[PDB]
Parts: C-alpha cells; structure tokens; sequence
C-alpha cells in the first residue's frame, strides 16, 4: 500500500516542504514580538534546502521510480528520459532561486509567497515531465502558468511588471485555450487520451493513405499551443515585453525552467502522438523564422533584456530545428542544446543581476567595464562568445551538433540558413563586446562587487563554458541515453 | 564565565557537530 | 444529425471567443469574456464527445477544467484590478 | 482497491519481502540509515539557524528547518531500506539475515 | 426543435458579449450564455454539469465579473422512416443503473486522484495570487 | 402533458397568500412577544389585515420615473421572483406532492439559491444612488459568503443519505431525523438560513442603507414589493428546507400506531410553521449585528466548523461501515 | 428519467407570466478590495463544494482511498485558508 | 509546557480549537480504530 508510494517521494517531499514554508511564513511574517520581520532571504535558504534534498531524493531513486509502473499507469510513466530530465530541472530551480537571494535584501522586496510560488511552480514541471496522458499534461502546464502569471505581476509599482504580467496572462490563456481545443478533438475521434494508447491507434494508418480531418487538425492545434507556450516565431506576440518588463529573477526562472518541461513535453507527443509526419512541416517553418528573425532583430536593441529574449527566441529556433530532422542524433542535438543554452542563460543572467545593484538598464551604461571589474569583464565577453557559437568555447558545440543532426535527414536548407543565422547573430554579439572593452564612455557607472552564491555559480558557469571541449563525453552519452529511452 | 547561557545557539551548535560527524561516517562507512 | 449541430455550435463560440480577444487590444475585459467563451466550447466538446463515445475521460476532464477557468479568471481580475489602480 | 507493485526493471539482486510493510522496513534501519538521516537533520537545522538571524527568527527557523530535514532524511532512509528489502539495492545484509 | 433555437439564442448573447457597448451589459449576456450552455448540457443528459454551470460560471465566475465591473468604472440524413423503430434496447444494464454523479465520483477519487490533488494545487495558486497582489491594507 | 400549468398555478397562488399571512404572522407575533394584540380590529383577529394593505397598495399613484434605461430596474423584481418561485419546484411536501422529481435537487437546491444574487446586485446598480448600491452590494457578499456555509451543511447531510433526491433524504429518515445527531448541525444551518436572506440579527446591511439615505430614490408604488415577496418566500423556503433535512420532512415526529388518522401534508406544514415561528421569535429577541463583525463571524465560526463537522461526520460513518 | 425538467421549464414560463401580471396591475389603473477577495474566497470555496458533491454521493464504493484522497485535497485547502486567515482579507 | 500555551490558545479562540476536536476525531477514527476493528 504505502511502499507504491516510493515513486512519488521527489514529489511529495517538495510539495509538504512547500506547505511547512508557506505555514512558517505566514506565521511568522505577522508575529509582533519579532515586529514584522523579513523573512524571504530565511524562505529562500529554506527552499534551497528543500530543492536540494529533493534532488537527493531523485537521484538516488534511480532503481526504483519504476515500481508499480501498472498502478501509477494510468496518471503517469516515468522513465530513464524523465529521470534525467527531472534531476536537471530542479538543478536549473536550485541556481536560479540562489543567484535571486542577493535581490531579496538589496532592493528589499521581502515576500516570501515569491520563493513558494518557484517551489510550487517547479513540482508542477515535475509533474510535467512525468506526464504521460493528455489531461495530466494540461494540468501540468496550467500549474507553471498560473504561478508564473502570479509571479510576473508581483512587483506592484512599475508598469511595466504590471502590463507584462497581463500581457502574459493573457497570451498563456489564448495558447492554453488553443492547446486545449487541439487535445478534444483528438480525443474525440479516436477517444483514448493516454499516450500509449494513443501512440498505437495512429500508428496503424499513415495519414497519406486516408484523409482524417479531425486528428490531423488536433495535432496542429496542440503543436500551435505548444509553439505559443515556447515563444516560438511567428507565435512571439508579446515575448519581448514579458522579459522586459518582468522582474529580473522572474525572467532568470523563465526561459530556463519552462522550457526545458515545455520541450520534454513536446518530445512525448512528438514521438509517440505524431505518426503523420506533419510536425516536420510546421516544426519547420516556424524554426526557419525563428532563426531569422531572432538575428535580425536582436542585433537593433539598445536594452539588455530585450537582447537576452531574442537570443532566448534565437536559440529556440536553433533548438526546434532537432524536431524537424526526427532520428536520434537529431533528439541528441536537441537536448546538448537545451542544456548548453540553459547553462549559458544562467550564466548571462547572473551578469544581469550582478550589475542590477546599481539599475543597469541599457547596453551603454557597461561601458569600460573592463576597467572597474576586469575580471566580471572577461566573465561577461565568454559568456557572450558562447552564445554567439565561437568554437574554443561551450555554444559551439551544441550548434554543431544541431547542425549534423539537420544534415544527417537531408534538410539542406536548415544547414544553410542556421549558418547564415549564426553569421548575422555573432555580428551585434561582438558588438556588444565592442562597448564593454574598446570604446571608453565619459561618464563612467560604478558598480557595487556581488555576493559569493551568484560569484560562485558563475565561476562555475565560467569554467564549464570554457572546458567544455576537453571533456564533453558524459554530455553525450547522457543524451544518446535520454534519446534511446523514448522507446527501450 | 563558564556556561555559556544561550540554549538556543546551543543546539545550533550541537546539530552542527553531529551534521559533520554523520557527514564523516557517511564517507567511511560507505 | 445532432453530433454535427453540437460541435459545428461549439466551434463557432471558439471562433467567437477568438474573434474577441483579437479586435479590442485595450478593452482588458472582454479579452476575459472571450477567454471564458473559448473554455466553455473546448468543455463542450469534451462532453459531447464523452457521451457519443460512452466514453468517461471525456466528463472527468471537462470537470477538471472548470478549476482552471476559475483560477484564470481570478488571477486575471487581480491583475486587472492592479492595473486599474494605477489609472484613474 | 487493486495494487501491484511490479517494477518495470526488475530488481539485479536477491529479493526478500517483495512488498515490506512499512513497519519492518521502519526497524531495517542500518547504521549507514541513521547516519544519514542524522546529517541530513543536523544540516537542516544548521542552514535553519544560520539563515534566520538576520530577520531575528532564530528559533523558529530553526524548528522549521528541523521539520523539514527530519522529513527529508526520514524518507531517504526509509527509500533506502525498502529498494534494499525490494533487491534494488547492494543489500548484503538483511540477504545473510534473511537465511539466519 | 428545441436545440435549434436555444443554439441560436446562446449564439447571439454570446456574439453580443464581445460586442457590447458597455461591461455591464456585456457581462450580462455572458451570463445568458452560460445560461443556455447549461440548458443545452441538460437537453444532452448530463444533468450533473449542467447544474454546475449555475453554480460556478453563473453562480461564482460571473458574480466575480459583475462586482469588478461595478467598482473600477457522415451525418445521418433526416429521413427517419424505420430507424425509430428499429431502436433495440439491452434490458440487462438498466438494473442498477448509476447516474452522471456516482459514475462520476466512481473514479475521480480513486482511479484518476492524482489530477484532482493537481486541481486542488491550482485552486491553491489562485487563492495565494488573489492575496499577493491586492492586499494594500492602508 | 397540459395538466402542469394547473399544478403550476396551485403552487404560486398558495405560496403568495401564504407570504401575505406570513407578514401578518410575523406582526401578530411580535405584538404578542412585548404584551401587545397586534392587528386586530380589522377583519375577525385581524385576517383580512393583508388583504386590506394589498388594496391600500394598489389604490395609490405609482412613482415610476425609474431615472435610467428603463429596464434592468423592471427586471430585477422579476427576476428574483421568479427564482425564489422555482425554487420551489423540487420541494416533496408528502410523497407524490411534488412537481418536479429530479434525480438531483439538491445541487438544483444550491444553485437556485446562488444565482439569487444577481437581483439585489442589479437593483442597487440600476437604483442611481451612491449609498442603495453600495448596501446592496454588502447584502450580496453577506449572502454569498453564507452560500458556503450552506452547501458545506448540505454535503454533511447527504453524507449520510447518500443520494441527491430530496424525496430519498426524507425517506432515509425512517429511523431518526437526522436532527438528534447533527443537532450543532441543525443550529448551523438554520443561522446561516438566518443570515443569508438578511432575515435576522444579521440585518444590518440593509437597516444602515435606509437610515442614512431613507430610500430617496426611483420607488415604484408596488414594483418595489416584489423583492419584499421574493424574500419572504425566501424565509418560506428555508424554513422548509430545515424541516425536509434535519427534521423528518412528512414523517411523524414521535408516534406509536396511534394518531395516524392525520395526513403526512401537515406534518411538513407543522414542522415548516415551527420553524417560521422560530424566525420571529429570533428576530424578536436579539439585536442587530454589525457587519464589520458580520463577515468576520460567517467566515471564522462556520466555515472552519461546517468542514469539520463534514470530515467527522464522513471519518465515523467509514470506520464503522455504516454508509448507505 | 431526465423528463422532469419540462415541468420546471414550464413553471418557469408560467412564474415570468404571474410576474408581469403582477407588475401590470398599477399600469392597467468609490472601490473596495474587500468585494473582490470576498468574491474569490467564495469561488474558491464553491469550487471545493462541487468537488464534495459526488464525492458525498459515491463515497460507499471508495474505501479507505477516496475518502483519504478527498482529505488530502481538503488538507490542501485548508492549509490555503489558513494563510488566508492570518495574512488578513478575512476580517473587516 | 505545552500545555499552558496550549490551554490559552483554547480560551482565546473557542471555535479554532472545537473545529480542531471534531476534525481530529474524525481523522483518528478511520486511521487508528478501522485497522483495529478491520482484524476483529
Ligand atoms: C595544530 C592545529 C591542528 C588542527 C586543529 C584542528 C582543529 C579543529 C577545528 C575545527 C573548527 C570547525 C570549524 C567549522 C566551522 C563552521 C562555521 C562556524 C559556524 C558558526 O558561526 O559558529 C556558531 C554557529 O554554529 C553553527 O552554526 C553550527 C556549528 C558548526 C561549527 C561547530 C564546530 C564545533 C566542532 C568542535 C570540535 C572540537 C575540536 C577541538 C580542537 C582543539 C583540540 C586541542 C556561532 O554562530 P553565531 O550565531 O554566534 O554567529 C554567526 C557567525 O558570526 C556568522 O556565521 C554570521 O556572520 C552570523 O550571522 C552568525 O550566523
Ligand atoms: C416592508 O414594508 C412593507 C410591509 O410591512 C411589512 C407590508 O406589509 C406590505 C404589504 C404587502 C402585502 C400585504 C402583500 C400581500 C399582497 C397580496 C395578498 C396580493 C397578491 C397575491 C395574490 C394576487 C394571490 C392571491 C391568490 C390566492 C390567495 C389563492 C386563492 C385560493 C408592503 C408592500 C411593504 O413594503
Ligand atoms: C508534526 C507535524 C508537522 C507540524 C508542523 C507543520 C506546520 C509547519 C510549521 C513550521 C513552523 C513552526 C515553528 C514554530 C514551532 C515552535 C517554535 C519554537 O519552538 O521556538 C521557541 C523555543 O524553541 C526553542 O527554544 C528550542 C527549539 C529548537 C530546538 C530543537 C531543534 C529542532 C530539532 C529537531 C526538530 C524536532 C524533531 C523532528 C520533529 C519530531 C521560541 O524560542 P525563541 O523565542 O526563539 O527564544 C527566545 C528568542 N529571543 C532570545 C529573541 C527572545
Ligand atoms: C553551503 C552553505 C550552507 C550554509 C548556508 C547558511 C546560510 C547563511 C546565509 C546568510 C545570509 C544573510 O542573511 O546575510 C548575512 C550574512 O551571513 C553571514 O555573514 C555568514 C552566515 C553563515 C555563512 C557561513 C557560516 C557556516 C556555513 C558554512 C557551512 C558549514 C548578513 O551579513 P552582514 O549583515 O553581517 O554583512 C556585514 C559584514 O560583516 C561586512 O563584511
């Protein structure tokens, strides 16, 4: 009875962790003897604690957490794929909710229900990658939504949290809308909303043989609400301004979090929803725009936010273009460049929030930074040239890779414009690097030195990114695993 | 000047001891 | 041919809904109302199609997706009710 | 309710009880169990106590820490010695106990 | 008959709505909507939700809307010649035969609770955010 | 199938003279509480009292201006009353004196009492007036936050029957009323009852909305006393509601195979005046009750004590097997 | 055995009909966020007596999970309502 | 003590701790008297 319980324990935990910090929050956030203390930074070491020892959870469960695999059937299969998956999103929420601690007290925004909302956010994306059924996939997503939809709007005072925070409210409830209408048809003409079963029912007609109008549509729809849920051009409505206006550690959680369970979600429908062969054709398109039109428009923006969502949109593009190739080294690429880019996005918000002490708020106010900080300086130029895909560096890699996988399937001209896409995107990257070390500004900006868990990170950031080329096999095999256990 | 009258800290102090004590005998005995 | 007439309703009142999150872009509430519109066609459809198939994943799920609609409606009134503040 | 607790790898090593009740595994606490169940509590109430000083809730965060490494360490020592009594684990132990 | 022109009705408050001249009206027809989707539901045979829609679309949803917007301002051809009476009718399930509720209730709890605590978890996220945002208590 | 509107029409006439001697019930009694006789001159012991007011009403120049668009303010009326009427469509007096047999009627039961809200909500909007809104719309709230305490009672109640259908809930009472145990239960329902129709020492919403402003605004002659029906048919309905779930609904209250003489139709009736009688009396023996305190008391002393009555009520009958 | 809502249809039509006669007689001679959080803890709590309904009605067939089941969902609500009550927007 | 926190606690607020009683006799009795009397 109990011991079926043995592969929910990573969840459980975090979930009865995430209701001890609520309860001691609010109970002590009201307490006069203690006169109204401020206690986020005590929330947030908590919950750091908590992530972690739920990651110790999951990760020495490898053995078990397929127990009672006939029981948990109905509601969720979790496998090798969703293993590793898991025990690298909650690293991904463990760096991000420790590189945010030092924006609790410097600005004194001291609300604990942010640190439980992360919390509770995150078990939803557990519950995401282990979703296996149509319904519990919803669910999952709507979970991460609507904490992210709280959070977004958290700081009231600026417009622009505000209005980001209901633009994004608005988008996600279009895209869940879109998403959700795409799922009932698909049950409706074939019922059987559990993926296995659904993965066997059209596996037995090609689409090209005999025309079916509704599974056909549902599966476009479900592809366009997922498209939508990952900022993926053309569905890029207001992704720009959501980053924007966002505060600072919010976007930090986003872009890294959201999408790596958004993308593991959208490998379990690919494979084994999509037997048609029709999400190679939107899958397609889409990554072509995504590519160009990320290049083209990161290189005219003067602010940093606005510059990291297009190069968050950029790598999107360079990401889904493993979707359009479908084989094993095209998943491979895929997921080395979900894990580069969150490493990277990581790192670059790090250097964000390590000069937002002082409000850095366009390109120009680091100017001469090699001059105050040479050390952040140099930081700041690898990461830089990480994203831009230099070779002696981390970046390069997982585009390289992207790029056999579309050259193995035959997509000439994938290889083609991700090359010319990467011409142009490397371009307003060195840019930036022009104004960081070159060109001396007049007026200097001064910036107070950081705190030792976000200095930490990104040396360890740092020192991945760079040396990552000397060792870069347990990367792979990981992946060439992750990708094998889709099926066996 | 012989107790140190802080039985708060106190088992701070002690829990920390048997943290590191178990974190030895989790690296030996295993 | 009633399975045709209820999901021919319920795709109209989607494309409804759709139609009227996308032409106002300042209104803010009835960017809600067609939300609520595009959920209750998709509920629709789920419990059309559980009763033509006798079928009960259909009904649990239109269930479960009322809790969703509520939420979302209000979290979207609380931020309306932020943004308003700022206004008039 | 219909249970089977049948993992879909099955378990490499000898299996004694292949469903232990929670009581039983609760008394199949090994020394290596205590120890890191203990260390897991004491570094939860350490980062407890340090991380509350600033606020003023010093106690408190300390009693709240303790909860929850309490919890945490309860449930990986009790993950522990099931995967072992379920033969998912080395479990060189309770396997010579067993025939005794 | 009766479903062609309650479709039609729910179908013309619901192209009102997003049409309207002001909220007040505009949530008015909303209600009607909903008011008509619950008749439609009940004219299906799921007597179950369509009950429901009162009580959460019309009964707490729209309330909600309301009070904001107060403060703030093949098929089968029709011939049917012999197919009524070619209906053949299993005796053997109607003995002890569940309603929309207990089938329902059946395996909501027991079979598919992960979804429902999930449900519970999202409530949860909406009772929390309706608090962070809009406690100005001066 | 034309014999409904017949029965249709046996239910409203009745139910509106009974709201008319209600009002004379209720003055009568109150007179009698403070050692007075009440209307009495008129008719024999004041009976044709009502009848004589309803005249009084008609007879008299309707002030209808409305000052607005004319039609929400002529709805509301029609609206709540036609609610508070429909509400009555599932109630079982004996057992095949009931109009409608749902499978449900229960759940029926709590949404035809939510949506009784938007009425009073479009009657104050409609009513331009800064203060008459404004109190009713703390009259919503008031009443809408007692709709939770309401169905969490209600779920305590069909816990124990185990279906929907009001006519089973009567028919599980064979052995006792469901009023023995649940007596906190019973207290429960009938103060929230009480104060979800503003019909008690929880009044004040209302009381304060005349005081200050003395209802200077569009008041139709007798369109107004459509909403004063609506709520005393109200009153009727939830004093029924008690006598159908915690009292036996038609069953003899304590009887030996003696008095059977009496029909099971006026056991519900004598229970219904009960408690309609104990309605009065409440409200003439306490005093008003404010409405910062108000909310405060519905969501801290019911709510909290409503879900934990429903987990033990729900906690003993699995331990022990006794589940329908 | 859903044919008892005719007779409530018409009821309905028939109590529209004794309303307007009776409104014919005479013829024929400035925010608050308290509103909305209250509006919202009653949506909350109006969602969790929906869930309770055939929660009520089936519990004989579920024992021992369901009911337990439904108990961790009401511990979750209540550990909602509990930080409800003592951030404040419960009281006035 | 607990107790003496405890029993404050119990005069200050009458109906916290009465809904606190009744919730946990009913949650006693399903998980600790059941498996008893399930094994007569
Ligand atoms: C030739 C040389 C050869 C080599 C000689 C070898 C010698 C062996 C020496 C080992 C030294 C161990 C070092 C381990 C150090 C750990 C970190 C120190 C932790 C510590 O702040 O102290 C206690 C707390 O207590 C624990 O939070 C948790 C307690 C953790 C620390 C307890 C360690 C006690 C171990 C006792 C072993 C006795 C060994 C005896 C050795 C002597 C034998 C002769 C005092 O807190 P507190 O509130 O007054 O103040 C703190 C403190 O000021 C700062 O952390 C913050 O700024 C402030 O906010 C506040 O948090
Ligand atoms: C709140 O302040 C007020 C009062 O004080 C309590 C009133 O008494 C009143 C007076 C109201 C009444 C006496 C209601 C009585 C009205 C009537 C009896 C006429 C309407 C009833 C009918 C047409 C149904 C008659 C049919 C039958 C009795 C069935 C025959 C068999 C008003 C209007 C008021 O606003
Ligand atoms: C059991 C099921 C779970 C129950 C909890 C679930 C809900 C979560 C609630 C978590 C928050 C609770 C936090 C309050 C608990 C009581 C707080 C407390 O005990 O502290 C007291 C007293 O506490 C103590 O003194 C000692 C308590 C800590 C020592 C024990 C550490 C915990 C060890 C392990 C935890 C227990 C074992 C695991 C559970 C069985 C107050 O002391 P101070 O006021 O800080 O001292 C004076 C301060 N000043 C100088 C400024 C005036
Ligand atoms: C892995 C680490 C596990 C332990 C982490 C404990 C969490 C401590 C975070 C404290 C953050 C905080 O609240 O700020 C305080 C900072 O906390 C600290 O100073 C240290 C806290 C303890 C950290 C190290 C103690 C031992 C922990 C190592 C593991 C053993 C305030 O610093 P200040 O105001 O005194 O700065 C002024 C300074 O004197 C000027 O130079």
């Amino acid at each position: 009875m109990f011991n079926l319980f043995l592969a929910v324990f990573p969840e459980i935990f975090i979930i009865n962790a995430t209701f001890i910090l609520l309860i001691h929050g609010v109970v002590f956030s009201t307490s006069k003897k203690y006169d109204y203390p401020p206690l986020a930074s005590n929330v947030g070491w908590l919950g750091l604690l908590s992530v972690l020892i739920t990651l110790l959870l999951l990760a020495a469960g490898a053995p078990l957490l397929t127990i009672a695999h006939l029981f948990w059937n109905n509601l969720f299969r979790r496998d090798n794929f969703t293993y590793f998956c898991q025990i690298f999103l909650l690293l991904s929420t463990a760096g991000t909710i420790s590189m945010c601690f030092d924006f609790f007290d410097q600005e004194r925004f001291d609300a604990f229900e942010f640190i439980v909302l992360i919390l509770l956010s995150t078990c939803g994306m557990l519950f995401m990658i282990s979703a296996y059924d149509l319904i519990a996939m919803y669910l999952a997503i709507e979970l991460q939504s609507l904490c992210f939809y709280v959070i977004a709007a958290s700081k009231r005072k600026s417009e622009f949290s505000t209005e980001a925070g209901l633009k994004y409210l608005i988008l996600g409830a279009f895209s869940s809308g879109i998403l959700l209408f795409g799922c009932s048809m698909i049950y409706g003409s074939t019922g059987a909303t559990h993926f296995d079963q659904l993965a066997k029912i059209l596996t037995g007609y090609e689409i090209t043989g005999a025309r079916s109008s509704g599974i056909f549509m549902g599966i476009l729809f479900i592809a366009v609400g997922f498209l939508f849920k990952i900022t993926a051009v053309p569905f890029h409505m207001w992704a720009p301004d959501i980053y924007e206006g966002s505060p600072t550690p919010v976007t930090a959680f986003l872009s890294i979090a959201p999408k790596i369970s958004i993308f593991a979600n959208i490998l379990r429908v690919f494979i084994y929803g999509s037997y048609g062969a029709t999400l190679q054709q939107i899958f397609f398109f889409c990554s072509i725009a995504s590519m160009i039109l990320g290049a083209l428009a990161a290189m005219a923006q003067t602010k940093v936010k606005r510059l990291l969502a297009y190069s968050s949109i950029g790598h999107v593009g360079y990401i889904c273009i493993g979707f359009s190739c479908g084989t094993i080294e095209g998943i491979q690429s895929l997921l080395i460049g979900i894990f580069i880019y969150a490493l990277m996005t990581m790192d670059a918000f790090a250097i964000v929030l390590a000069l937002r002490q002082t409000r850095v708020k366009y390109i120009a106010d680091l100017g001469a930074l090699a001059k105050t900080n040479p050390i952040l300086a140099i930081t700041f130029s690898i990461t830089m040239f990480s994203y831009a895909g230099i070779p002696p560096l981390a970046g390069f890699c997982s585009k390289f890779y992207l790029f056999f996988a579309a050259l193995g399937c035959g997509a000439y001209f994938l290889a083609l414009v991700g090359v010319v896409t990467s011409v142009i995107g490397c371009f307003y990257y060195i840019r930036l690097v022009k104004r960081m070390f070159f060109d001396t500004p007049r007026t200097w900006i001064l910036y107070e030195p950081m705190d030792r868990n976000k200095s930490l990170l990104l040396a360890m950031t740092s020192f991945f990114i760079t040396l990552f080329l000397l060792y870069p096999s347990p990367l792979f095999s990981v992946t060439h695993q992750m990708a094998l256990s889709l099926y066996l | 000047p012989k107790v140190s009258e802080d039985k708060n800290r106190n088992y701070a102090v002690v829990a920390g001891v048997v943290a590191i004590v178990g974190s030895i005998g989790w690296y030996l005995k295993a | 041919m009633d399975l045709i007439k209820y999901f021919t309703f319920s795709m109209i009142i989607f494309i409804l809904g759709i139609w009227g999150i996308l032409l106002n872009r300042r209104n803010i509430l009835i960017m809600l109302m067609s939300i609520e519109l595009m959920l209750l066609a998709v509920n629709l459809n789920f419990l059309v199609f559980s009763v033509s198939l006798d079928d009960m994943m259909g009904q649990v799920f239109a269930l479960l997706v009322l809790t969703v609609a509520a939420a979302e409606s209000a979290i979207g009134l609380a931020i309306f009710v932020i943004t308003f503040r700022v206004r008039g | 309710m219909n249970t089977d607790i049948t993992a879909l790898e099955k378990a490499q090593y000898p299996v004694v009880d292949r469903n232990p009740a929670f009581t039983k595994v609760v008394g199949n606490f090994s020394t290596l169990d205590y120890l890191r169940f203990s260390t897991i509590t004491g570094i939860s109430v350490t980062v407890g106590y340090l991380s509350g000083i600033k606020p003023g809730i010093k106690g408190p965060s300390m009693v709240t820490g303790g909860l929850i490494g309490l919890m945490g360490g309860f449930m990986y020592a009790y993950q522990n010695s099931a995967g072992r009594l379920m033969g998912f684990f080395p479990n060189d132990g309770e396997v010579a106990s067993y025939q005794k | 008959m009766i479903l062609s022109v309650l479709s039609s009705l729910a179908l013309v408050s619901g192209l009102m709505v997003v049409r309207a001249k002001n909220p007040v009206h505009s949530v008015l027809f909303f209600i009607l909507v909903f008011c008509d989707t619950s008749g439609l539901l009940l004219l299906l045979g799921l007597d179950f939700f369509a009950m429901i829609f009162l009580v959460v679309y019309i009964g707490a949803i729209a309330v909600l809307f309301l009070f904001v917007v107060m403060m703030f301002h093949i098929p089968l051809l029709p011939t049917q010649r012999n197919t009524t009476s070619l209906r053949y009718t299993v005796y053997a399930g109607k003995v002890r035969s569940w309603t929309n509720l207990e089938t329902l209730g059946n395996l909501l709890y027991t079979y598919y609770f992960v979804w429902f605590l999930v449900s519970s978890l999202i409530l949860l996220v909406a009772m929390i955010g309706a608090i962070v945002l809009t406690m100005h208590r001066t | 199938y034309i014999a409904v509107p017949a029965e249709i029409l046996g239910i409203i006439l009745p139910l509106l003279l009974g709201v008319a001697f209600l009002v004379l019930a209720e003055r009568k009694v109150m007179a009698f509480v403070q050692r007075r006789k009440g209307p009495d001159v008129v008719g024999s012991f004041g009976l044709l009292q009502p009848l004589a007011d309803g005249l009084k009403l008609i007879l008299k120049e309707p002030i209808s201006p409305s000052s607005a668009n004319f039609f929400l303010f002529r709805m509301a009326p029609v609206a709540t009353f036609m609610l508070s009427l429909v509400a009555w469509a599932v109630v079982p007096f004996d057992y095949g004196m009931v109009l409608s047999d749902l499978n449900i009627g229960l759940l029926y039961l709590f949404a035809i009492s939510s949506l009784g809200v938007y009425g009073i909500i479009i009657a104050g909007r409609s009513s331009n007036s800064k203060y008459a809104f404004l109190g009713a719309l703390r009259s919503a709230a008031q009443m809408v936050s007692y709709e939770v305490s309401i169905g969490l009672i209600l779920i305590t109640v069909l816990i124990c029957v185990g279906s929907c259908n009001l006519s089973e809930i009567v028919m599980a009472q064979k052995q006792i009323w469901f009023g023995i145990p649940l007596f906190p239960v019973l207290v429960m329902f009938f103060i929230s009852c009480l104060a979800e129709t503003n019909r008690a020492p929880f009044d004040l919403p209302e009381a304060e909305a005349e005081l200050v402003a003395g209802y200077n605004v569009e008041y139709s002659s007798m369109g107004f006393a459509l909403f004063f029906l609506g709520e005393y048919a109200n009153m009727i309905l939830m004093s029924g509601l008690c006598t159908l779930f915690f009292l036996g609904g038609w069953l003899p209250i304590l009887d030996l195979p003696i008095f059977k003489k009496i029909p099971g139709s006026i056991w519900f009736s004598i229970k219904v005046l009960f408690f309609l009688f104990l309605y009065i009396w409440v409200r003439a023996a306490f005093p008003r009750y404010r409405y910062d305190q108000l909310m405060g008391l519905g969501w801290k002393v019911f709510l909290p004590l409503s879900l934990a009555w429903v987990v033990s009520v729900s906690g003993l009958l699995v331990t022990f097997q006794w589940l329908p | 055995m859903m044919l008892e809502f005719a007779p409530i249809f018409i009821y309905l039509v028939i109590s529209l009909l004794v309303s307007l006669i009776l409104l014919g007689v005479p013829f024929l001679f400035r925010f608050d966020i308290r509103f909305y959080l209250v509006s919202i803890l009653f949506l909350i709590f109006d969602l969790e007596v929906t869930f309770f309904f055939p929660w009520a009605v089936s519990l004989n067939k579920i024992d021992l999970f369901g009911f337990w089941s439904m108990m961790a969902f009401l511990f979750i609500l209540t550990i909602g309502f509990l930080y409800e009550w003592k951030r404040g927007a419960l009281d006035w | 003590p607990v107790m003496e926190k405890l029993r404050m606690f119990v005069a200050q607020e009458p109906v916290v701790a009465a809904s606190c009683l009744i919730g946990g006799v009913g949650l006693f009795l399903p998980a600790v008297v059941r498996p008893i009397l399930d094994s007569l």
